[PDB]
């Protein structure tokens, strides 16, 4: 661990016995060349591709306490709450949406609302990520009440969810605890189309071109899940602010918030991801010197389809927090469906 | 201005050539090509035309 | 002994005195009393 | 708090003497102004001896 | 005085707002490509419910323009020097109230930065009305701001004289002495 | 500049001048209170 | 008189006075701790050598001095600590022979890294 | 009266500072970094003060006011004013020049302990240990710094299993620099 914490790279003697001359291995390792930096890690392209960072940036937007005015002096009136970015899985974005809406006029594909409901309901399937960072000083009570009022209306005004059908069980193989079957799933007989078809014969036949058999849940399971979601949000002033003592608050004792226990630091980042089956992943990261950045995993709830739908149709829904990033992200989710990738790593 | 009044023994007013030489050279060719951008980016938005 | 610095410390350098300084020392101790 | 001040002043002067005396291990001395035959070599104009007597590419 | 400059600048700005508002049919709102291709009024045209709104704004701007021209060329002697004290109310208070509306405009979330011929003269004439409230509030003599100029010039002169005599060359050295 | 300004010879001159200065100041005030 | 002696005293007085004024600036804005003064009490106590603890107990039980007998008591404590440190320099410490002195002043051994963690 | 103002403003300033405590410790770093390297003065005033300003003296003054040891300051400042006294006078005796080829040769074969390149970068003082004070051989010409219990100086030879029979190709540790006797040669 002490070796790993420092940087010292040590050449390796050749297993060839004659002289033990160190080999030209060396290595620049653009992930190593990037410490000491502040914002991100320049990566020289292909290196990030071989690292499986399969979430290309899709849209940048800003949550403003008050958007800036051109007319008053210099736009100093502009006060921004957060600076948010979004990302989405590009291989899968090519796989599902590229087989149905690909091959047409891009304008014609985005122009009809079928594609809109597509990008709305198939969002959580892609494992879409939202990375929003702190742009100023933030007390937790303030932004917490803000978030409650923000996700209340999206909790109230939404219909039953539209979910696919689980074709394969995907049991785990405990004795093999790092093996995943999707290579076998695509290369079972080298003709996996027919076996996959006779496999979905049991569950259901897809409703459209890409291969999803939609099932919008009926009357019930549409309020019980929403009631459980409202409950999970009801735990925000309690989980964020348990009791009157910050000494026992979960935020104190680490650099994501100040040592005073009541302000959140600028450069703090929140990552949100949405699994297919209503699962939520949420992480945090205090920014700054890349050499000492601290990542944090907050919680992993499952089954909460209501909050997943709320997040996706709040960021990208009919009435999003800022329609500009919604439009930009939908168009830039169209652009890789032709095959390519934004931030062109080929 | 301070040094000119101390040396010549009188303040340069718009009635004198010293004031106009100072104005033109100093002001117009040293501070104006930048204070112009400052006012074009800070005070003109307040009024009607952007 | 692999992760030692080879740059000793600002501290573990003991003093070494020039000729003028040994003369200063010899005077200040011969007439200490 | 006087006793600590006195005993620590004693060991401070003692450590100073340890440093100025022999191989002590962590202490920083203080230097003095030198008022004597200071540098002894600016007292001299020796250019005529060294250049063996006994600026045109510029302009 | 700055009263004349105030009112004549409100004249120019309001008449230019009119000349740019009554001569063009309408601007166009950005389409924001890919913004909810169904509902939410995106990727549409501006409505016949706002052109008349723009013309009404322009007509009010013209009426207050002619009002400012009247007050300016009337009180240029600053016949009635004191009657306008009534319309003084009307000329200023509402103006400030105007700004209040626009000061709550970012709160309502209405966008004023994208379009040119609507909120530009809005904020301009509103702030200019508050500034006329200032011109009547502190009564700039047109020679008092010049006095502030002279005050800061005298202060900086006393700073540079000290800087010279302390760090550049002593005033006792530079100046000639007499009697011998 | 300072190494030339605070040379030992200039130091001794400064010291002697200041000594005579303080001497004459206190002697003048002695003869002035003696009036 | 003797500027060569005045200048070092001048700079010493300057920096020490600045340190005092900074201490005052820190004790009024941030008032002093009520009980961690005992933390610093004991942690400046712990580094007092053993040869002084003999008067520390003599400082507790009444018979310290009038004011002068201690100021000639702790003198010989200072001096025996002085000669003890001299012997530790030359002939080494109590549990250390000449081979270990040559080891220590040749800087032959590294600081124990396995025992560190 | 000044103490009356201190006791009055102290309680007010303490609470105001403890209020934020987040910018009041980054305003500290900005102010200290700006006062250390006076690199803000050109666009602020027009006088580029960074060319006559000395960061190391300021950092030493800060440390000597924070740890109350004036030597850390004085000891530095004194060698600025008295720089002509610190030219080497010990290992240089007469016409102690070497030639550029002799210096290059000594450099290539690792006999130079310390190279001191001067201000103009066109003059150097080579430092070369006495041959017996270079390694830790127990030669009876080095002062007995390191000795055994039985008072025999220590030596650190290793017989070079690849090239034996020639003592000059053996391996041995080097001696601490503060224990070498050194010639200080001059070179243009
Ligand atoms: C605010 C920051 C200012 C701190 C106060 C400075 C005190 C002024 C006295 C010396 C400053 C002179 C100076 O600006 O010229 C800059 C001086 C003089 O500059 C040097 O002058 C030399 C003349 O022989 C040479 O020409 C050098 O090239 C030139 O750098 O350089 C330094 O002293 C650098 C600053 C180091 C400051 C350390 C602390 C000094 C003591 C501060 C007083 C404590 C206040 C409490
Ligand atoms: C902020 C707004 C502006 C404020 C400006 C404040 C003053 C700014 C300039 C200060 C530094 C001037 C300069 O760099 O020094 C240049 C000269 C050296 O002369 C020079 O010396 C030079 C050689 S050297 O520097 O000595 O090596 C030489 O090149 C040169 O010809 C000669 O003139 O240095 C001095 O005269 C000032 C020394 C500082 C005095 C300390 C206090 C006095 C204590 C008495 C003991
Ligand atoms: C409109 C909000 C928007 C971003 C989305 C965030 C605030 C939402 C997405 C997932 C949610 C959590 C899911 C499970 C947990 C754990 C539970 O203990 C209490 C409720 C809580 C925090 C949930 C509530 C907060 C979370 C993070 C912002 C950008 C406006």
């Amino acid at each position: 661990a002490a070796l790993a914490a420092s940087v010292r790279r040590i050449a390796v003697a050749d297993p060839e016995d004659p002289a033990g001359r160190p080999l030209p291995g060396g290595g620049a390792s653009g992930l190593d060349r990037s410490r000491g930096l502040t914002g991100a890690a320049h990566m020289s392209g292909q290196e990030a591709e071989e690292l499986e960072l399969d979430w290309g940036q899709v849209g940048r937007g800003a949550l403003w306490r008050r958007r800036p005015t051109r007319w008053l002096l210099g736009g100093l009136d502009g006060v921004k709450d957060w600076e948010l970015e979004a990302y989405a899985h590009e291989p899968l974005a090519n796989q599902l949406l590229g087989a149905k809406y690909g091959g047409r006029d891009p304008r014609a594909v985005v122009a009809d609302p079928a594609y809109a409901a597509d990008v709305l309901r198939a969002g959580p399937l892609l494992g879409m990520t939202f990375v929003l960072r702190a742009a100023r000083d933030l007390p937790l009570q303030e932004v917490a009440s803000s978030w409650r009022g923000l996700l209340g209306n999206y909790l109230q005004r939404q219909a039953p969810l539209s979910l696919p059908k689980a074709v394969r069980p995907a049991h785990l193989d405990p004795t093999d605890l790092n093996g995943v079957a999707w290579p076998a799933l695509l290369s079972r007989p080298a003709a996996a189309a027919h076996a996959a078809a006779e496999a979905e014969a049991a569950g259901a036949v897809p409703d459209d071109e890409m291969g999803v058999a939609w099932r919008v849940q009926s009357g019930k399971e549409a309020a019980a899940s929403v009631a459980a979601a409202q409950q999970l949000l009801q735990s925000l002033p309690d989980a964020l602010c348990p009791g009157p003592s910050p000494a026992a608050w979960p935020l104190t004792g680490t650099k994501l918030v100040d040592e005073g226990g009541r302000n959140w630091r600028r450069g703090g980042s929140v990552w949100v991801t949405l699994q297919p089956e209503g699962g939520v992943l949420v992480q945090a990261q205090t920014g700054g010197v890349v050499g000492e950045q601290e990542s944090y995993l907050l919680t992993h709830v499952q089954g909460q389809e209501a909050l997943a739908g709320a997040v996706m149709s709040a960021f990208m829904g009919p009435q999003p927090l800022d329609p500009e990033l919604a439009a930009a992200a939908r168009s830039v989710l169209l652009v890789p469906a032709n095959g390519f990738t934004a931030a062109n790593k080929e | 201005l301070a040094l000119l009044t101390w040396m010549s023994g009188r303040l340069p007013t718009p009635a004198t050539p010293e004031f106009w030489m100072l104005a033109y050279f100093g002001f117009y060719r040293k501070v104006w090509p930048d204070a112009a951008a400052w006012l074009q980016g800070y005070v003109v938005p307040l009024m009607g035309f952007a | 002994e692999l992760m030692r610095s080879a740059v000793p410390a600002p501290g573990e350098v003991p003093n070494r005195n020039s000729r003028g300084q040994v003369a200063e020392q010899v005077r200040a101790i011969l007439d200490q009393y | 708090n006087i006793f600590s001040k006195k005993i620590i002043s004693k060991v401070k002067q003692k450590k100073q003497k340890l440093n100025y005396m022999t191989s002590y291990l962590n202490v920083q001395s203080e230097h003095n102004v030198k008022i004597f035959h200071n540098s002894w070599w600016t007292h001299l104009n020796i250019k005529n001896l060294v250049n063996n007597q006994d600026s045109e590419f510029i302009n | 005085t700055v009263a004349g400059l105030l009112l004549t600048t409100t004249i120019v700005v309001s008449l230019y707002g009119l000349f740019a508002a009554v001569f063009a049919p309408a601007p166009a709102l950005p389409v924001a490509v890919g913004a909810w291709p169904g509902t939410a009024a995106a990727a549409a045209v501006m409505d016949g419910s706002a052109a008349g709104l723009r013309r009404l704004a322009a007509g009010g701007l013209l009426l207050t323009a002619a009002a400012s021209h009247g007050l300016f060329d009337f009180a240029g002697s600053v016949p009635n020097p004191t009657i306008y004290s009534l319309l003084n109310l009307g000329f200023v208070a509402a103006a400030v109230l105007q700004s209040y509306f626009l000061y709550i405009a970012p709160a309502w979330g209405v966008n004023v930065n994208w379009d040119t011929a609507l909120w530009g003269p809005m904020y301009g004439t509103a702030f200019l009305g508050l500034v006329y409230g200032l011109v009547a509030l502190t009564k700039f003599d047109w020679s008092s701001v010049v006095d502030a100029v002279l005050r800061v010039a005298c202060w900086f002169a006393e700073l540079t004289m000290w800087f010279w005599d302390t760090f550049v060359w002593k005033f006792s050295w530079s100046e000639k002495t007499r009697r011998a | 500049f300072l190494g030339w300004l605070l040379a030992p010879g200039r130091l001794e001159f400064y010291e002697k001048a200041a000594c005579v200065a303080i001497a004459l100041r206190v002697l003048g005030i002695v003869i002035a209170i003696s009036t | 008189p003797r500027l060569a002696a005045v200048m070092p005293d001048a700079v010493y007085a300057l920096v020490q006075g600045t340190h005092k004024l900074g201490e005052y600036a820190h004790d009024l804005v941030f008032p002093p701790t009520p009980e961690d003064l005992r933390k610093l009490e004991q942690q400046v106590n712990a580094t007092i050598p053993r040869e002084f603890d003999r008067v520390r107990q003599r400082y507790a039980e009444g018979k310290i001095a009038n004011d002068e007998q201690l100021s000639s008591e702790l003198e010989d404590a200072s001096f025996n600590w002085y000669r003890r440190q001299l012997r530790t320099s030359v002939v080494g410490a109590t549990d250390e022979e000449l081979e270990d002195v040559a080891v220590r002043k040749l800087r032959l051994e590294p600081p124990a890294l396995q025992a560190s963690l | 009266a000044w103490q009356q103002s201190f006791e009055t403003y102290g309680g007010k300033l303490r609470e105001v500072l403890l209020g934020q405590q987040e910018a009041a410790k980054n305003v500290a770093k900005q102010l200290d970094e700006g006062v250390t390297y006076m690199d803000w003065t050109y666009r602020s005033t027009g006088v580029d003060l960074s060319a006559v300003w000395d960061p190391e003296l300021w950092i030493r003054f800060r440390e000597a006011v924070a740890q109350n040891e004036p030597a850390i300051f004085w000891n530095k400042l004194l060698d600025r004013v008295q720089y002509k006294e610190n030219l080497p006078q010990a290992g240089l005796v007469g016409d102690m020049r070497i030639s550029y080829a002799k210096f290059l040769e000594l450099l290539k074969d690792q006999r130079v302990k310390r190279l001191v390149v001067y201000g103009d970068m066109r003059t150097a003082v080579v430092e070369v240990p006495h041959p017996w004070s270079a390694s830790v051989l127990g030669h009876p010409a080095t002062h007995p710094f390191y000795e055994d219990s039985a008072h025999n100086r220590v030596s650190m030879l290793r017989p070079n299993p690849a090239a034996p029979e020639d003592v000059t190709q053996w391996f041995c540790a080097e001696m601490p620099e503060w224990d070498m006797e050194k010639y200080r040669f001059y070179v243009d």
